[PDB]
């Protein structure tokens, strides 16, 4: 999010 | 040696011959560069980098060496170094397609999607038959909802995969992305199998024996040893789903081992799994896959659980080694491994019906309700109850939540109950509305603190990420998000890449049926927004019917779903973690289960919740469900009340019950093997 | 309010009025956005970000709010977030110059200089009168030695600065960059004064009283309290220069306080200053400048030392607060602060001759030899002695260094002494040459390990960065760098931005006089290389006369200077740390001292070393010195032998003597103030 | 340097 980070699932 | 170059597949053999080529002729740039490229495939990054630099020393304008060096630098996480090398390769040869494509991927990784798009296009201009570049471009276009030539793209993707799979090459479509594209199940499965194959090949070169596995429970005083392996014990969706599970395992029957693939990120998520697991092992410290698999073996694991599949931070090399007798895919990866080394996929009837066992290379192992679980009850208990302000009565315009909400309510001269407490428009209610209109951070009413839901990171930054429960009363309102006070809010909070032209068309249809309504989407990423808005307008919908907000911190994101009336799930790939998020807020989700596991998770959630009237069999149904919930206001009230009460009474968010079922299934798997049977379907 | 917008300079006043504007009219995008911009100037980043988001909520296509939000994100170090905002601003308005310029600076920060150049050009196309963009472009062009329209650029830079300084605005040329451009000393000083002014203005808004300062040494049991303030106690040139100084201070007379502005980076540099300072205080934990200055005051500091000036990580706000009675610039910043709050600059006669006291706003405080110091003797003692292999005798073709070199030499059947040990071409010598030709990491001779100088990070990564002394014998050779066995090597190891067209012309002249010779430069950054090579060729010099190597790890960089014959210093801005590096290797440096402190440091080093024959009075001399050292081989041997012996016998690398002189000067400053005088020149 | 980082002096 603006201001930090939103970790999500994503490819290797 | 043109030979060594040819030993494609026999890695240590190629290595040994490039060495010999340099024994004959020391001053051989190409041999240094090739030797580096194979040392890099073996993971010897520092040695690789040294020989690339030797190659460049001999041939200062060796473009190809710089471009390969940049890849090595990128593996070492020297990202600027990588950029310098790619850029240098392109300066030397501005028609080097691979260098442009390498540069583009650096841009994609930093989320600069327009710059990535432009560089993948340059690569494609220079080399029109370039699969890795086309497929990566296709993923970028997906991420930003760029649907230019959409249908051709899909066919072009299917074809590349067909070409590749025939030719035995590892395909240019990543298995995790394969769910977004209209490939056959055989194609998807085969893409996954290929990636699983590359894991065997990387570990076969260490010529390890098989491990021999425990056959009784005796060495472990009668306890099943379960190992959970994950790069995401930390601030990650995986921990937001399962962080309570290790500590709820019955210590009389199970001994829990958590194998972290990532270093400690300092968050309470990592703290909790560290504290509550019987054993916690940081495999991020043990980079060699042989050693790490050895550790697993000598811990005596009976069931090893793969929480990654093909996601960031995976080390499926460890599963390829078979350090354990039963090996199951669990929750982090919404698809098949395709890999012979994984025995089971923990799933369910609704998600993976026995009809489609063929999508999967693994055996199906069913949890009785959904295989999905969420830590919402523990992370967000302040959302269990709420109150409203009345400015006749809406549940989702001005909301208050807080651990101490009840005592706040009790300090008020007048409150009515409908169960839902309502605050009437007195001084208190105006002081609240005023705080919000002004963008003020908080106020005190009767000694309690009343917080602006927009300002949580200023008040308590650990409460914002979900690492702590908030200790103030938080106010959430439709005007904080520009949402209309007097109309239906449909929401979807997923990354934009989940949307496709058909899905946006269905939503458009629904918004045209429901004139007094808006669709609430996120800037996920913001560069997707003018595309969606452009496509909506060409579908004949005014500017103001789609409202965007920024991505929020975890707690605000879950709290704000209370403001919506209905969530419209993405049928392409559903909300997974985000489906649990929306349901915890009491917001009904409309979904249309597809063919893939990823297209079916929300229907499984909703079945576990007991809301079968929310599951569509086709597009017409999905629209009709959604129009019905935005026009039949009494039926919306019923369905909302059903969601609000069943998030608690149903199994969905019940981590203890989930863990006990999980345990019952681990034992079924164990007993079926103890008695020398091989993996088969568990029901 | 168009008012609040106008309160330019009265920050809290503007704030209070934008608040009131939102008290009248809550739904006011522009007021949210302006309120955010001023909250950001006050360092309230989270609050700023909240109001930018409010502004965008009201006006979804407010380009200017997104572009300002991106700046805030960049201050919070959310770099990808920043990119998303700038890109979004440019999508909404592709003619928004500031947004393009903001994007360019994101590219410059990641070292993607060509992408930064292209975006600053777009900004300049859209808005031709844009000083910040032109000046930043000028710095990018500098970094990569892009000299297109060089002379116009310089005049264009001088003019912008003239315009700005008249108009009282803070200039678009950074004071640290101001030494590269042919500005007057009055201009340079005034640029610095402006930046110093902005520090007062940011701290004036906290309306603190003056601090009152100690006047005797009594509260401190007779000890002068010295505070060293730096963002660079860690892996930084500053620590590579002075990390021994705190622990060598006489504890009977001094009490040393180190104020770190950066968190702990995990390196032995930080460890050493932490362990050896009497007190170590992590101001990176105390972000408010008022509190941090308070701490300094209550420690009782008599002399506070500013090690940053206008460099990354500075907090000159603390010096603006005057927490101490004597405040001196020391070693990290090669120029004047221009700031009334700094009393002294610790310098010397050669660097800052009393003639030019006017360049400086501070009083000159002289160390007796050079104010420059280096921790080389402590970091790199393995370079104190060396041996050669003979393949008649060169000191700089095949070199060995090692703590245990002497005992290795003693294990050999035949070695001659010339003092310099020479190894003859036997099996041993061929085993060594073979290891290098093959790119092998190391071999064992007679039980000792013999390491390839190229592979230090594989053997001991702490030895490579200079955090540990190497524990093997390292071999360094000209063929590792493609340098010729049979010709003069001239080197310069500085970042390319230090070179200008006149300097490269002088080098070119020298290489044409000395046909049997090469200039050895670094890829610092690699994208500067084809420019230099292009300019060299237009000066009439073949491809092979300039050899590039990559930047090396700290220890390899210092060790490899032994392979050169002569270093050609950059007269624009000299080697500082890098001048000490080259001298420690025993390599003579030719220099031409200019007008600025930055143009004069190498001549001060060389004077301290006792090599006055290496200092040129003009360009003709510089060439003649350099040609002389590449052709008169006996005089090269003499000058090299003089450098090799005086790095030890002279004061240059003598940290204990340096610290004692420094102490003698601290006391001179103190006594001159104890007796109520105000700052004046110390000699 | 390629492989890690070489800290240098640079503007604030
Ligand atoms: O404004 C938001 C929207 C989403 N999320 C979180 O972002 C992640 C999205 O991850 P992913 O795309 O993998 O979710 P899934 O595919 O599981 O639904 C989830 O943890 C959400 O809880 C968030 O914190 N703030
Ligand atoms: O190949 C190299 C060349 C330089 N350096 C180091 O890089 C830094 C360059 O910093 P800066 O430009 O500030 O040096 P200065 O201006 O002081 O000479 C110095 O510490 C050098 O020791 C390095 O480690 N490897
Ligand atoms: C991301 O996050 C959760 C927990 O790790 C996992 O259950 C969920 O399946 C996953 N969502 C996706 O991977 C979407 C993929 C389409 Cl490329
Ligand atoms: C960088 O490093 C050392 C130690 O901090 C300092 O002494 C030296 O003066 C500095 N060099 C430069 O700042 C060059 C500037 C031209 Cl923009």
């Amino acid at each position: 999010y603006p201001g930090g980070s939103t970790p999500v699932s994503s490819a290797n | 040696l043109a030979n060594i170059k040819r030993e494609q597949g026999n890695i240590e053999e190629a290595v040994r011959l490039y060495r010999k080529a340099l024994e004959v002729f020391p001053e051989f740039a190409a041999a240094h560069s090739n030797l580096a490229s194979v040392l890099q495939q073996q993971g010897k990054l520092q040695e690789a980098l040294m020989h690339y630099k030797e190659a460049i020393r001999i041939s200062p304008t060796f473009a190809d060496a710089y471009s390969n060096m940049g890849n090595t630098l990128k593996e070492m996480q020297d990202v600027q170094g990588a950029l310098q090398c790619y850029t240098r390769a392109i300066q030397i040869n501005p028609a080097f397609a691979d260098a442009h494509s390498n540069l583009a991927s650096i841009h994609k990784d930093s989320g600069n999607i327009p710059e990535a798009i432009a560089s993948y296009r340059t690569a494609l201009k220079l080399k029109p038959d370039f699969p890795d570049a086309y497929c990566n471009l296709a993923h970028c276009l997906q991420i930003v909802c760029d649907w230019t030539d959409y249908d051709e793209r899909m066919k072009k993707l299917v074809s590349i995969v067909a070409d590749q799979l025939e030719k035995n090459r590892l395909p240019s479509v990543h298995p995790h992305h394969s769910m977004l594209y209209p490939l056959s199940h055989g194609f998807r499965k085969a893409i996954a199998e290929r990636h699983g194959n590359l894991c065997l090949d990387k570990i076969n070169v260490l010529h390890k024996p098989p491990y021999e596995h425990p056959k009784d429970l005796k060495l472990s005083d009668g306890r099943l040893r379960v190992g959970y392996v994950s790069s995401d014990f930390g601030n990650h969706p995986t921990s937001h789903l399962m962080q309570s599970i290790p500590g709820m395992h019955n210590p009389d029957k199970f001994e829990v081992f958590c194998y972290a693939l990532s270093p400690d990120d300092g968050t309470n998520f990592r703290v909790k799994v560290m504290a509550e697991a019987n054993h916690f092992i940081d495999l991020s410290q043990i980079p060699c896959n042989g050693k790490a698999a050895d550790r697993i073996h000598q811990d005596g694991i009976h069931i090893l659980v793969n929480m990654n599949g093909y996601t960031k931070g995976a080390r499926n090399e460890l599963f390829a080694l078979r350090p354990a007798p039963i090996q199951a895919m669990w929750l982090g990866y919404p698809g098949t491994s395709g890999a012979l080394f994984m025995d089971y996929i923990i799933t369910d009837q609704e998600t993976s019906p026995a009809e489609v066992a063929e999508q999967y290379s693994e055996k199906l192992a069913y949890m009785p309700h959904t295989f999905f679980i969420g830590d919402h009850a523990n992370m967000f208990p302040h959302l269990k109850k709420k109150a409203v302000i009345d400015f006749h009565i809406y549940d989702n315009r001005i909301v208050l939540n807080g651990i101490d909400l009840k005592a706040f309510l009790d300090s008020l001269p007048d409150v009515k109950i409908v169960n839902m407490p309502v605050i009437p428009m007195n001084t208190i209610a105006e002081a609240v509305i005023e705080m919000i209109n002004r963008g003020q951070i908080q106020i005190t009413i009767n000694g309690f603190s009343i917080s602006n839901g927009l300002a949580t990171t200023q008040i308590n930054n650990k409460a914002a990420t979900g690492e702590e429960v908030p200790r103030t009363i938080i106010v959430t309102t439709r005007s904080q998000y520009g949402l209309p006070e007097d109309a239906i809010v449909y929401c979807n909070f997923n990354q934009l890449y989940k949307i496709d032209p058909s899905t946006l068309q269905m939503w458009a249809n629904i918004l045209k049926r429901v004139p007094n309504s808006v669709l609430w989407l996120l800037r996920f990423p913001a560069v997707g927004e003018p595309n969606i808005q452009q496509y909506a307008q060409n579908m004949g919908l005014p500017q103001n019917r789609i409202i965007f907000s920024p991505v929020a911190p975890k707690e605000e994101h879950v709290r704000r779903g209370q403001l919506a009336d209905v969530c419209l799930d993405t049928p392409l790939c559903n909300g997974h973690t985000t489906g649990m998020d929306v349901l915890w807020a009491g917001t009904p989700m409309v979904t249309m289960p597809g063919e893939t596991l990823a297209s079916r998770v929300a229907a499984s959630q909703l079945t576990c919740l007991g809301c079968l009237e929310l599951i569509a069999k086709n597009r017409q149904e999905y629209e009709d469900i959604a129009v019905k919930l935005g026009t039949d206001l009494e039926y919306l009230k019923k369905v909302r009340g059903k969601v609000w009460k069943q998030r608690i009474s149903s199994p969905l968010f019940n981590t203890k019950q989930y863990t006990m079922e999980l345990e019952r299934l681990y034992l079924q798997m164990w007993e079926h093997y103890a008695a020398g049977n091989k993996p088969d379907h568990m029901i």
